[PDB]
DNA sequence: GCATCCGTGAGTCGAG
DNA sequence: TATAATGGGAGCTGTCACGGATGC
């Protein structure tokens, strides 16, 4: 299972919910080149290679993992998609 | 002794006290086990096991 | 119904 | 009918996880092949994309480190299962794969019950699930480990079947 | 323990009617015209069938082969009428505001007042929330309240006490949410146990969960 | 000719015309190729001066439409047609130079 | 290696041969060794004296002959034509009133040959005409569903050869006719016939008041021809009566013997029913003046008969197996040379009005053509006609033997209800109970039993034995059923002292019903339990420890077996096993006693004792229907001398002379880790390590180089834009040489194909440039591997244009063929069954290390689940696994026969005697009793299995007698805490493999309407996602999945380039956009008068088709 | 279905006998455009019936209508849903006069339409959350 | 107001 | 472009279950 499921599905009112959640914040990652992460150094995803741990590529464990960490913010009209859209490529470009 | 009833009784119950997660980790090991120990049992079925009873 | 027999009857009328 | 999607004939792995399944590194390999190219040109394997597909289209030209670039791919992705006929949801789950030499796919014995298969010589199709939305639906929604219980009555469905319920009686 | 004993009493594989033709008699068979013939087969599987008692079999082997073949297609058929009659209720809202409700009866008309059996009460109640506050055995269950399977089991032994003669409930038949139905009016999602998530599509699990065991329905 | 229509197998399930693929519209991988031709021929260019880029561009039809005559890319640069072809050579000679070291154009 | 066969039952008769229906249908219907003048009517003369002579000049019919094949079976399979004779026709042309004849032969084109083994050769595949099984022509009388009291009659004729008819006694109180769906009162039409009051009412006035509604006073006072003119119009509404159109109507309608056919059967069951003689096969007469009548009136009577409660008058059942019978190839072709012989004819009429009508002859007056095409559209598209299975000798035979419902006439797989499909009482001893699809088809598909044969008639006979007094006969007699229900029929296993019956209660059959009876009373006795049962079912032994519908698996699932390169017959057989390879034509035999000349692979050379020497060439390597290779391999060696019948070569499987569709393998009984959950079997490596289960599969493909508008299609050596690399494989012509191992990706055969006309793009004519290079005019379309398929190439045939012997379709300038075979070990997925119904696929292979072993070193070979025992009730292969043990260590095999074969305490005394060994030379080679083995014994002491106190060789022996032996896992070395069943299996694998079934897809070729993807693995085709599983998706809350699926991973043009490219790019995937096969939608609903918009939320249009599709 | 040993919760049973109940006859028309025997949708009556009364005008009779699924599944509004059921023709030809249009309120129109589906992550409740972090709604939080 | 007639549809996959 | 020729020919059956409308 998904580690720390059950906390995520405490953090919503509805599962279909948490998904939009998870799904817009790994759309946001992939954008950014995770430039935006709220995970600290340590708490990063990793992934085991030949050579050796890399940062995992997937984008949805790491916003699983963020979600897990109280550092993200969700729900509706929040901000203007422009001003988000537009705050986000200036502080993380690419 | 832990049948079909009394083991779906169980996952059920975990599921309500501990997690989801939890539930899934309790799963695999009763899988676990299970197999390891019918493995070993010595369960299996001849012609002499399907006992005729003198009642007949 | 069966047009071909409806053709052959109005042409028995003339 | 879909693109990015195989079938082969099941097979019991009991060595898996609740929430994986294995997957043949021949189906892995075409399912994922535009995740391959790209990660295969992301390392030194290709020049690019072209020269990489043209790598793929004979087994004689596939290298080593084709294997390890297409373990790469997959980390953490999850495919959806299906056997037919799909009487209710659960005809539809979700496994992270894992590779698996062989033909066959490997099935964890505890989903056995919802999908109502047997090794019988039963087939599943593989569906590869591509957007981000829809990796996260089937790994949250979706996933063999988050559904326990049945949607028709609350009891549970995954639950220990015949050999494992023997040993624990035993 | 022995096998097939143990076998059939774990559950692992095995009903006692399977167990009976393999150590004791095969039993009576019947005819293709639906009446059985008047000699059993006194043969177990482990003594062997005579071939006459093997062809007196085979009428209702064929019978049963041909009946599941011709059911799956009239099972399968209800189900997407079911579907296509379903498909659009989803859990729109979270309260539609129903004053309205539905009650289930703990009792059934030998003709006498009986309880009902365990199963069916827990599948008319369990994860169904109280359209009327209950107070049984000096325990209050309010209005609003997701009854737990607990909550169920404390209520059958509270109508077997004679405290409890119907239960208040609010179900999808009162509903007056507009194009589906509320979270309240249908309560528990029985997959995760827990109250049913806005947006999950209610008509298409009703029509499943109704169709699936159709296969497994008895004749036709 | 034969019917599309025409029955495969004893089911009714089956038709002749579901086994024939259509060949006409592009190939995802097909139109995968051209729209990453495209970008690495427009890189190409870029390595060139804005002059040689245009002449070439002009003249192979990469712009508007069929190619023009170098005699037409002459009367709008404002130059002699001598020097046309000449910027065209040296453009030419300028892309395989470059292509040589780089070898990314070995797609074809 | 001896053979020991159990039981007490002696069979007096043998098996017919088994593909003689098929065969002697055929012989029978073609009377090709018949002497012109001697035949007999049947079949195809019987269809040309039906047709000729053809009025107005008249062309007559003398004969017909058939010529020799053009060609040899192997040159037509190789050369994909069809096996056939010449079929010529002599025919003479008399014009009348000029008196002059003229005769010639027509050749009217080509007939199709039945092989030796029953099959035929169609555009160079197997095929096999399925016997269709259908309610016999006759007089029926049913009981009305509508009222208890009324009875309704119906007279069938054969198929298209005339209407039903029913006559049915109305709540009005009159005799109504229905006919073409047309009701009238019977009286008119008796009336026609030349029937008057007096007459009817003296025989049927024996009841009144029914024979009072058949009096019509103005029907009677109407002459005969206006009771025919009466009829006429009521028939047939907008034609005017005509004296020479009604009469010629309803004779042809009744009374036509060319037009109203009743079949032979027919009449005989006509006849015996009513108890009547039938002069012909009509209904009626045309004998001058008027018409006269055979079956209407008596036919009433039976009605009348019936309805009264006239003792002696009984309905029929029409699932009953005298009711129905069974039309084999002969007839069904038959039918369609009949039919196109019809049309033949009107050709015939119509080019005899037109053109000159002095100068004709018989040649100018036929067009052969329509014949042709109905012999040819009955062998190549038909229902009946099907790909014949040849995966396995046994194969072929049960698929000859199949009997099948459906068909032109037959039932509608929809509409088939229980009736048809239950097993009728008189299905014994003729159609076998338990053979038959476990699908859909149950019940319409079933199959002949062993000792069944068809008659003339076409009902299915068994044979009985006599008995007279106790002494039981050696006549046999064979019945139909209606025969049989006249008898009371002992059981074959009834004890026998000489022919004398010894039991005092027989137990036997009266119409089917189960009955104890007196010896005295016993009018035949059954011949073998074999004859209940089909081929296939008889081969599963110990079948009466088996539940039906697992036995019907392993029926069904025998069908299946793959030829294995080492393969050896079951260890435990059926006795049957030989002569199924006999009567396939498997193997090959010696003709004749005589000497082995030469002994070779590819030939056999045997000299006779009358001094003849006959060359006998083997089949080697050649592909099956199914890709199975069937080969003969030679039994005998140079100077072995031979007697007649006996094994030259072994058939494709089987082992010498004994039909072999598997390996004998040494089983344990117990679940291994989860490997065997739920069906799986486990295998152990030494299988694969000694090649048991490996066997050969040889694929064709085929390519075609054809003449186009933009040039020759080339097959050539030097393919535009390719590494020598990939050609270092081909030959100098282009082709792939033989012996090359080619694997997916690779080569077969080169061919270049000029490019359609071209419209460079910009980008490509700038990289020409930089390149500075061929541009070249053709392109690359040579053949290659499909994804994973490979092997080493075999063969290669090449067909040219201009060619000596070659002929093309038009167009073809080239044929190319590349033989590829591979050697297929036993993998993870592969299908292994046992004879039981046992089936499941290999989930694991374990080193022999890791596998279970017995106290010596030797390892099991598989490891079955016995929790697959309990719910299926197949307890044969327990019973074969314990005979196997034993047979194990005594060295031997066994025959146990169907219904009467080994018991359980004979088989105990086998494994005393097994034990005896196995033990035994234990203690002599110095080895006492293991502590593991003394632990066992205790956990099997408290288990009830052995007795307590015995010393503990004499418990190893309770157990081994029990079929349980110790065993040690190979993991630990500790022993399984229980005594385990160990011994002797035969298990085969089928022909569902992995290497088949694996398929996957990325991206690929689309539809042409529907831009979707195509569906099959061969194709290169995506999965089906149907509305199932969209609604799978659905309750889920998946929204973007499913979308997904629907718009971008199908027939969404833009979106799936895009979406593709987005993934090449490594960027995420674009929003879905509206799917093309909506549009098409739209727009087949437009061309419907039907206007469909998307609209606004203003409802305003908007446009999907973005402007394309408006000015 | 208890029968067969098959435990299955009584709210789906009620989730198809809802729809069954969906539809009532009316009796009399009253004050609207309606008229007897007219067969309609009982919340459509309702919304007719509280619109009227509040304008004062004479209530709608009706009676309660049991239909069974199939007659039920093709009496729905959506017209692209009762097309693709059953009937194609007399679905497409009643509704083509009609002149209706399909509000795509249900699942199977936008499975036609290749659109989102309006439930679980299509159901417009959850579907325009937004996600982000404290230091960019903080940043966004400044102007 | 009942007997009758016509029209419609009868599970999924895979392979042909 | 010229004897006169003037109403076709095949059919194919062993479901049903309602239902909605049509007809006594
Ligand atoms: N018509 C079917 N629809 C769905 N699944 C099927 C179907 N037929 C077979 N299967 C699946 O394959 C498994 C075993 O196949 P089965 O024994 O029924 O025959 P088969 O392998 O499909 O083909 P064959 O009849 O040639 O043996 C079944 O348990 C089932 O899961
Ligand atoms: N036409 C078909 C044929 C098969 N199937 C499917 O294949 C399975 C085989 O059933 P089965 O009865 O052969 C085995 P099982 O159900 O596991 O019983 P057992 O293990 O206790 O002995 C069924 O459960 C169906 O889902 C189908 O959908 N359509
Ligand atoms: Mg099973
Ligand atoms: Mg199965
Ligand atoms: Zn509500």
């Amino acid at each position: 299972a998904e580690p720390g499921i059950d906390k995520l599905f405490g953090m919503v009112d509805s599962k279909y919910r948490l998904t939009v959640v998870v799904a817009k914040r790994a759309q946001q990652l992939l954008r950014h080149g995770f430039k935006n992460t709220v995970l600290e150094p340590e708490e990063r995803p990793k992934m085991q290679t030949l050579e050796g741990l890399f940062d995992d590529p997937n984008a949805v464990t790491w916003a699983m993992k963020e979600l897990l960490t109280g550092r993200l913010v969700f729900g509706e009209n929040l901000v203007p998609e422009d001003r988000l859209q537009k705050e986000m490529e200036r502080l993380y470009p690419v | 002794p832990q049948e079909k009833n009394s083991l779906k009784d169980l996952v059920y119950q975990a599921f309500l006290r501990l997690g989801m997660e939890k539930t899934a980790r309790l799963l695999d090991a009763l899988k676990y086990y299970g197999f390891t120990f019918s493995t070993t049992s010595g369960i299996t079925i001849g012609i002499d096991d399907a006992v005729i009873p003198e009642e007949k | 119904s069966d047009p071909v027999r409806q053709y052959l009857h109005e042409i028995g009328q003339v | 009918r879909v693109d990015y999607s195989g079938r082969s004939v099941i097979v019991v792995g009991p060595q898996l996880k609740l929430h994986q399944c294995g997957l043949p590194k021949r189906m892995a390999l075409e399912l994922f092949k535009p995740f391959l190219l790209k990660k295969m040109e992301e390392k030194g394997i290709a020049p690019n994309v072209k020269a990489a597909r043209r790598m793929l289209e004979r087994q004689r030209d596939i290298k080593d480190e084709v294997w390890d670039a297409l373990e790469e791919v997959i980390h953490g992705k999850v495919v959806l299962l299906n056997r037919a006929p799909t009487l209710h949801r659960l005809g539809i789950q979700a496994f992270q794969p894992v590779l698996v030499e062989g033909q066959s796919i490997q099935l964890h014995p505890l989903v056995c019950e919802a999908f109502n298969a047997d090794f019988d010589g039963d087939q599943m199709a593989v569906h590869v699930p591509l957007s981000s939305f829809a990796q996260a639906e089937a790994r949250i929604q979706m996933l063999s480990a988050h559904n326990l219980l049945s949607p028709a009555s609350g009891e549970p469905l995954a639950k220990p079947s015949r050999d494992i319920i023997l040993g624990l009686y035993y | 323990f022995n096998p097939l004993y143990v076998m059939a009493q774990s559950g692992a594989r095995g009903n006692p009617q399977q167990i009976r033709q393999l150590c004791g008699l095969r039993g009576l068979m019947q005819k293709p015209s639906g009446e059985t013939f008047e000699v059993p087969v006194r043969s177990s599987f482990r003594e062997g069938l005579t071939v006459l008692e093997y062809f007196i079999s085979s009428h209702g082997a064929r019978k049963g082969g041909a009946d599941t073949a011709l059911r799956t297609a009239d099972s399968g058929y209800l189900t997407r009428k079911l579907v296509d009659v379903t498909h659009e209720i989803v859990v729109r809202e979270a309260d539609c505001g129903t004053t309205n409700y539905i009650s289930v009866p703990l009792f059934q008309p030998t003709r006498s007042l009986r309880l009902r059996k365990r199963a069916d009460i827990e599948a008319g109640l369990y994860g169904r929330v109280l359209a009327r506050e209950v107070e049984v055995l000096g325990v209050r269950l309010e209005e609003g309240r997701y009854l737990s399977m607990d909550d169920v089991h404390l209520l059958i032994k509270a109508a077997e006490a004679g405290e409890i003669q119907e239960v208040p409930v609010r179900s999808p038949l009162t509903c007056q949410t507009r194009y589906g139905v509320c979270q309240k009016c249908y309560g528990y999602d029985l997959s995760m146990a827990r109250p049913v998530s806005i947006g999950e599509a209610v008509g298409i699990v009703a029509a499943q969960s109704i169709g699936e065991p159709g296969t497994q329905l008895t004749m036709r | 000719p034969v019917s599309l229509e025409t029955p495969i197998g004893d089911e009714k399930d089956s038709f002749y015309g579901d086994f024939i693929p259509d060949e006409h519209l592009p190939s995802p991988v097909d139109a995968a190729t051209q729209s990453l031709l495209s970008e690495e021929l427009e890189k190409a260019l870029s390595k060139l001066s804005e002059r040689e880029a245009m002449v070439l561009k002009l003249r192979k039809g990469l712009i508007d439409g069929r190619e023009h005559t170098l005699e037409e890319v002459g009367a709008f640069f404002g130059v002699t047609r001598e020097r046309i072809r000449q910027i065209e050579n040296k453009a030419l000679r300028k892309l395989k130079y470059h292509e040589s070291r780089t070898r990314k154009l070995r797609d074809f | 290696m001896e053979i020991k066969r159990f039981g007490r039952i002696r069979e007096v008769i043998p098996l017919p041969p088994l593909t003689e229906i098929q065969v002697e249908s055929y012989r029978r219907a073609l009377q090709a060794d018949v002497p012109p003048e001697k035949r007999e009517n049947v079949g195809i003369q019987a269809a040309f004296r039906e047709t000729f002579p053809i009025e107005e000049l008249v062309l007559d019919f003398l004969e017909y002959r058939l010529g020799e094949p053009p060609f040899p079976q192997d040159e037509c399979r190789e050369k994909d034509l069809t096996y056939q004779a010449p079929l010529y026709a002599r025919l003479q042309l008399i014009h009348k009133d000029t008196g002059l004849i003229k005769e010639d032969e027509v050749f009217l084109g080509h007939i199709p040959l039945m092989t030796e083994d029953g099959s035929f050769i169609i555009n160079g595949a197997d095929r096999v005409i399925v016997s269709q099984i259908h309610r016999s022509p006759g007089v029926y009388f049913t009981p009305d569903p509508a009222r208890p009291g009324r009875y309704i009659a119906s007279i069938i004729p054969l198929p298209k050869r005339g209407p039903w008819i029913d006559l049915e006694v109305e709540p009005n109180g009159v005799v109504s006719m229905k006919v073409n769906k047309r009701k009238f009162p019977l009286v008119l039409l008796l009336r026609v016939l030349g029937y008057d009051q007096e007459t009817l009412a003296r025989e049927l006035g024996a009841y009144g008041e029914l024979v009072q509604g058949l009096m019509d006073e103005s029907v009677f006072a109407m002459r005969p021809e206006e009771a025919l003119i009466r009829l006429f119009t009521l028939l047939r509404p907008g034609d005017p009566p005509k004296r020479d159109k009604a009469v010629a109507y309803v004779y042809g309608l009744i009374a036509d013997p060319r037009r109203y056919d009743l079949g032979e059967a027919g009449r005989y069951k006509a006849e015996e029913k009513l108890g009547i003689r039938l002069s012909g096969r009509t209904l009626a007469r045309f004998e001058d003046g008027e018409f006269k009548d055979e079956v209407f009136l008596p036919t009433l009577r039976y009605l009348f008969a019936l309805t009264a409660g006239v003792p002696g008058h009984e309905v029929d059942d029409i699932d009953h197996l005298g009711n129905r019978r069974i039309r084999t190839v002969g007839e069904l072709m038959t039918d369609q040379f009949r039919v196109g012989l019809a049309r033949l004819a009107r050709g015939v009429r119509e080019r005899m009005l037109m053109g000159s009508e002095d100068s004709l002859t018989p040649a100018k007056l036929v067009n052969s053509r329509p014949l042709e095409a109905a012999i040819r559209e009955f062998f190549s598209r038909s229902q009946l006609s099907q790909f014949k299975d040849e995966t396995n000798p046994l194969s072929s035979l049960r698929h000859k033997r199949r009997i099948s419902a459906l068909g032109p006439g037959g039932l509608t797989r929809e509409r088939a209800g229980f009736d048809v499909r239950d097993v009728h009482r008189t299905h014994y001893g003729r159609i076998c109970p338990v053979e038959t699809p476990e699908g859909a088809n149950i019940g319409l598909i079933t199959s002949l039993a062993a000792y069944a044969r068809v008659d003339e008639l076409g009902f299915i006979r068994t044979p009985y034995r006599r008995v007279v007094g106790g002494v039981v006969t050696d006549e046999v007699v064979y019945m139909t059923a209606t025969e049989e229900d006249r008898y009371t029929i002992a059981q074959a296993n009834t004890p026998l002292e000489g022919n004398r019956i010894a039991a005092e209660r027989v137990v036997a059959r009266r119409k089917g019903e189960p009955v104890i009876v007196s010896p005295e009373e016993v009018e035949f006795m059954d011949v073998s339990p074999k004859q209940v049962f089909s081929v296939n079912t008889n081969l599963i032994p110990f079948l009466e420890h088996d539940d039906a519908n697992r036995a019907l698996m392993g029926s069904n699932m025998q069908t299946q077996a793959v030829p294995l390169i080492r393969a050896q017959a079951p260890v435990v057989m059926t006795g049957l096993e030989e002569r199924v390879v006999r009567d396939s034509l498997a193997a090959l035999y010696a003709e004749e006693d005589g000497e082995v000349a030469k002994v070779d692979g590819n030939r056999i050379v045997v000299r006779y004792e009358d001094g003849r020497l006959v060359e006998y060439p083997l089949r080697r390597f050649y592909r099956s229907n199914q890709g199975t290779a069937l080969d003969q391999r030679p039994r005998v060696v140079v100077g072995q001398r031979v007697r007649k019948g006996d094994l030259l070569a072994d058939g494709p499987a089987s082992e010498n002379g004994f039909l072999a569709l598997g390996q004998n393998v040494l089983v344990a009984i117990m679940p291994f880790d989860g490997y065997n959950f739920e069906d799986a079997i486990v295998i152990s490596e030494e299988l694969l390590k000694r090649d048991f289960y490996t066997s050969i599969h040889i694929e064709r493909y085929e390519i075609e180089a054809r003449d186009t508008k933009l040039g020759p299609e080339r097959i050539t050596r030097d393919i535009p834009h390719l590494s020598e690399a990939a050609l270092r494989d081909l030959d100098e012509e282009g082709v792939v040489r033989i012996g090359a191992e080619v694997k997916p990706g690779d080569i077969l055969v080169g061919r270049t194909s000029f490019k359609g006309e071209s419209e460079p793009t910009p980008e490509e004519r700038l990289l020409r440039s930089i390149f500075g290079e061929k541009a070249r005019d053709v392109k690359d379309t040579s053949l290659r591997v499909p994804p994973g398929e490979g092997g080493i190439v075999v063969r290669t045939v090449r067909l040219r244009r201009g060619d000596p012997g070659v002929e093309l379709k038009p167009g073809v300038r080239e044929v190319v063929r590349v033989y590829v075979a591979q050697k297929r070990k036993l993998q993870v997925g592969d299908k292994l069954a046992n004879r039981h119904g046992n089936k499941g696929v290999v989930a694991k292979i374990l080193p022999v290390e890791d596998m279970p072993h017995l106290p010596d070193g030797t390892p099991v070979d598989v490891i079955l689940n016995p929790l697959g025992v309990p719910s299926r009730m197949n307890l044969g292969q327990i019973l074969e696994t314990h005979l196997g043990l034993a047979g194990y260590f005594l060295g031997q095999r066994y025959i146990s026969p169907i219904f009467d074969g080994a018991k359980e305490p004979e088989i105990k005394e086998l494994l005393a005697q097994a034990f005896e060994v196995y033990f035994g030379k234990r203690k002599g080679e110095g080895f006492g009793v293991d502590k593991r083995e003394v632990e066992v014994l205790r956990r099997a002491e408290k288990l009830g299995l052995v007795t307590p106190g015995k010393t503990p060789e004499e418990q190893l022996k309770e157990l081994f007698l029990q079929g349980k032996v110790v065993l040690y896992d190979g993991r630990t070395g500790e022993p399984i805490e229980g005594p385990i069943v160990v011994g002797q299996m035969f298990i085969m694998k089928l022909y569902h493999m992995v290497e088949d079934k694996m398929h996957a897809r990325s991206t690929g070729p689309y539809s042409l309407i529907t831009q979707q993807p195509l569906g099959g693995k061969a194709q290169f085709g995506g999965q089906r996602f149907g509305e199932m599983e969209v609604w799978a998706l659905e309750a889920y809350g998946a929204a973007h999945t499913l979308q997904e699926m629907l718009t971008l991973k199908s027939d969404d043009i833009e979106g799936r380039n895009a979406a593709y490219e987005a993934i090449i790019k490594g960027e995420d995937v674009p929003e879905p956009s509206v799917p093309e096969s909506f549009r098409v939608l739209v727009k087949e609903l437009q061309a419907l008068a039907l206007d469909v918009q998307t609209l606004d939320e203003k409802d305003n249009p908007v446009d999907i088709f973005e402007g394309l599709a408006s000015k | 279905y208890r029968a067969q040993g098959v435990k299955l919760h009584d709210k789906h049973i009620e989730i198809v006998v809802r729809q069954m109940m969906k539809y009532v006859e009316v009796t009399d028309p009253g004050d609207s455009r309606l008229l007897e025997g007219q067969v309609l949708e009982k919340w459509d009556v309702e919304a007719l019936n509280e619109r009227l009364i509040a304008e004062g005008k004479t209530p709608v009779a009706w009676k309660p209508l049991l239909m069974g699924v199939t007659k039920s599944a093709l009496s729905t509004k959506s017209w692209l849903s009762a097309a693709s059921f059953q009937n194609t023709t007399h679905v497409l030809t009643e509704a083509a006069i009609a002149g209706k249009k399909d509000e795509l309120i249900g699942l199977k129109e936008n499975v036609i339409l290749g659109r989102l589906i309006p439930a679980g992550t299509g159901s417009d409740f959850v579907r325009f959350t937004q996600v982000v972090d404290q230091k960019t709604l903080k940043a966004i939080e400044e102007a």
